[PDB]
């Protein structure tokens, strides 16, 4: 594909579907062809407005927080982690990150704690869990070896 | 001087001793120290009824000296027997507020109606005395009477009366804008519940729609000069047409399109001083920001001797497009 | 008759050509369900739907309003499942320590224990429960907020007369919309944020959403009676029935 692969398929649903609901519900099913094209400012835009109509998505907003970590915007791809995970319980993988994303960035705040209790418990002593109790600790000799 | 700080002395003197005394006594030094304080309160109460008038100034700083003891015999008498209470509030016949809280801490909501009964505006007394402080809710009844009429109006299932009182406390409303905007929505929802005929339920609803027509155009002021202007987000006034006007027209406002132009001429209305002055600085700035598209629009959006001309250049394309504009309009 | 209905799903799923009937068809046995409250009947239809139907389906009159009533759906849906999570723990919380009047000095020091640690649970058991509001309140904004014309309102207008759906629609507004703004008065009254419920009667009066057009006379009064409720608390804290500094 290409750019112009992806934006003539802009005529093609838009000469089927042209209400401004229908045409933002195809928002996430547009930004997944861009993620494919790489266009991230564009995806970002095009699933942001899906997210517009349909807000109770796990899907989607897990989708935008996995292009706001390609982009490296922590506080913006946890909360959208967030989203997706008090949606849909089931999303261990999800609740690793979150924890595993705010150990990285900023220990100061408990709430990376928090996460990081939770994600410990839905993998039960896993090679990343540890991994991330010695992240939090990093941000002194004497206190790693205990 | 000397005669009454030996009667405040022995007051002190028979509160320290009902501490530590056999029940009985602790009661006869109570009523000894209930007579003696009831001469006190009498003497002062003579002196004042003897002067009054000019050098009054006197005559009120000797008032507050004896409403700062009756009060401090009050509260000593907080720990006694309230069985006396009764007693000191007829002799120095007002001290209310002690004998208001008598009957406060107690059960004797019969007390509090017997005060009343008897009394010389005790009940304009009585509720502004629960303000400034179960069946303190049927006296909450009673004291929701006043802007928290609403209230009790809801509760006695007095919806009609309700939607009147909470559409005037949304009018009077200028201090906060987010509450400005709850009073309505409640007044109107209170309206909606009630049982006025359709045709009266389509007046209150249309009068109504007026009100949110107006709020509306605060309530979609731009994120981006609210932030400029560094304004809290709810925490702010209820704005004038005035102040609105001008706001949508700031240079702090950077991205004013055709509809913050539109809507601060949508404002003028909404007034109650000089008119065509705004008519024109509105239009101008409506220029500034072409930067020689907008105007265009606005000219669009109107459907015309509103606009002024000469006064305005007080200059190619805008007598080029007020050629378009007298076609236009015709 | 249920599984009937149910069962008619995966003839429809299977065949990826029919995903535009399927949805449709899902839809329809949903809207029968949640005029019942059937939620685990609901969902478990919810999930034979592929995850991925919407994506590929890409548009009639017909297919662009069965998206937008999938996703209204998965909207309420979720606005129960962390409703019930979150209800669920609200009746869970640490009990206090019991006490043994006349103590002996051994009874008096695991106390001094038991009393230490519940004062450390509760403190989290409204550590879980501000992060189970802070969802499931989010989720009753989205449901009641519906972006873009409101939820179960369709957004296409060329569609051909269907009065059974289009009366289904009207009917889900007025059974579930009453019901989800009673609960989130709820979910506020339970965390103490008294001013805020007083801000749902902006929100339903809106002009925006006209979601009082939604409710009976009766549903309303009684919502009015709930927020006289929350007012109380506020008047109990010094602050006006509004939740605003009196001056």
């Amino acid at each position: 594909r290409s750019k112009a692969d992806v934006e003539r398929y802009i005529a093609s649903v838009q000469g089927s579907t042209p209400s401004p609901r229908q045409k933002s519900m195809k928002g996430f099913y547009f930004a997944k062809l861009y993620y494919e094209a790489k266009e991230y400012d564009l995806a970002k835009k095009y699933i942001c407005t899906y997210i517009n109509v349909q807000e109770r998505d796990p899907k989607a907003h897990r989708f935008l927080g996995l292009l706001y970590e390609l982009e490296e915007n922590t506080d913006k791809a946890v909360e959208c982690y967030r989203r997706s995970v008090e949606l849909n319980p089931t999303q261990k993988d999800l609740v690793l990150k979150i924890a595993e994303l705010l150990c990285k960035n900023d220990v100061t705040d408990g709430r990376a704690k928090y996460w990081l209790e939770r994600a410990a418990k839905l993998f039960p002593g896993s090679p990343a869990i540890y991994k991330l109790k010695e992240q939090l600790l990093d941000c002194g000799w004497n206190k790693l070896f205990d | 001087r000397t005669v009454i700080i030996r009667q405040h002395e022995i007051v002190l003197k028979v509160a320290y001793p009902q501490a530590d005394s056999n029940l009985r006594n602790i009661v006869t030094e109570q009523l000894v120290a209930l007579i003696d304080c009831f001469l006190d309160g009498y003497v002062s109460q003579l002196k004042s009824v003897d002067k009054s008038s000019n050098r009054e100034r006197y005559d009120n700083l000797e008032m507050e000296y004896l409403q700062k003891r009756s009060d401090l015999l009050s509260p000593l008498l907080s720990l006694g027997q309230y069985l006396w209470a009764a007693s000191l509030a007829e002799k120095y016949c007002d001290f209310d507020i002690l004998v208001q809280m008598c009957e406060q801490t107690d059960n004797q909501s019969r007390l509090q109606r017997y005060m009343t009964q008897f009394a010389d505006q005790n009940f304009s007394d009585f509720l502004f005395r629960w303000y400034l402080e179960q069946h303190g809710q049927l006296a909450n009844f009673l004291q929701a009477h006043e802007h928290l009429s609403w209230l009790h109006e809801i509760n006695s299932q007095e919806l009609e009366k309700a939607h009147a009182t909470l559409l005037g406390l949304a009018n009077m409303e200028t201090r906060y804008f987010a509450k400005k905007k709850t009073l309505l929505g409640l007044s109107k929802l209170a309206a909606l519940a009630s049982d006025f005929s359709e045709d009266m339920l389509q007046e209150k609803i249309e009068e109504m729609a007026e009100q949110e027509r107006f709020l509306l155009h605060q309530e979609t002021l731009p994120e981006q000069l609210l932030a400029e202007k560094q304004l809290n987000l709810s925490a702010m006034p209820v704005l004038t047409a005035p102040q609105l006007i001008g706001l949508y027209i700031c240079e702090e406002n950077r991205r004013a399109n055709e509809y913050d132009f539109k809507k601060a001429l949508d404002l003028l209305e909404y007034i109650d001083i000089n008119i065509n002055d705004l008519k024109l600085e509105i239009l101008c700035k409506a220029l500034q920001r072409d930067n020689w598209v907008s105007k265009d629009s606005i000219f669009v959006k109107i459907l015309l001797p509103e606009v002024k001309d000469l006064l305005q250049a007080d200059e190619f394309v805008l007598k080029a497009n007020y050629e378009y504009y007298v076609q236009g309009q015709i | 008759e249920d599984r009937l209905k149910i069962d008619v799903i995966d003839w429809l799923v299977f065949d990826p050509a029919q995903r535009a009937e399927a949805l449709k068809q899902g839809n329809a046995i949903m809207r029968k369900f949640l005029a019942s409250k059937k939620h685990e009947a609901a969902k478990e239809v919810f999930v034979k739907i592929p995850q991925d139907s919407i994506a590929e389906i890409y548009l009639p009159a017909e297919d662009d309003n069965a998206i937008r009533e999938h996703l209204c759906i998965r909207a309420y849906l979720e606005a129960h499942e962390t409703f019930n999570e979150w209800f669920k723990h609200m009746n869970s919380v640490p009990q206090k320590p019991a006490l043994i009047p006349q103590p002996t000095f051994t009874e008096k020091v695991a106390h001094e224990h038991k009393e230490k640690k519940y004062e450390m649970d509760f403190g989290i058991w409204k550590g879980h429960l501000d992060a189970l509001t802070a969802d499931v309140k989010e989720k009753m904004y989205n449901v009641l907020l519906f972006v873009d014309g409101g939820w179960m309102v369709d957004v296409r207008e060329d569609a051909k007369e269907d009065h059974e759906r289009t009366h289904q629609m009207v009917l889900l507004r007025k059974l579930c919309l009453p019901m989800l703004c009673f609960l989130l008065h709820t979910i506020l009254h339970s965390t103490g944020q008294y001013q805020e419920c007083l801000q749902l009667a902006d929100m339903v009066s809106s002009e925006r959403h006209k979601l009082y057009l939604v409710f009976s006379k009766e549903e309303l009064r009684k919502l009015l009676q709930k927020l006289r409720e929350s007012s109380l608390m506020l008047l109990d804290q010094g602050l006006d029935p509004l939740g605003y500094e009196i001056q």
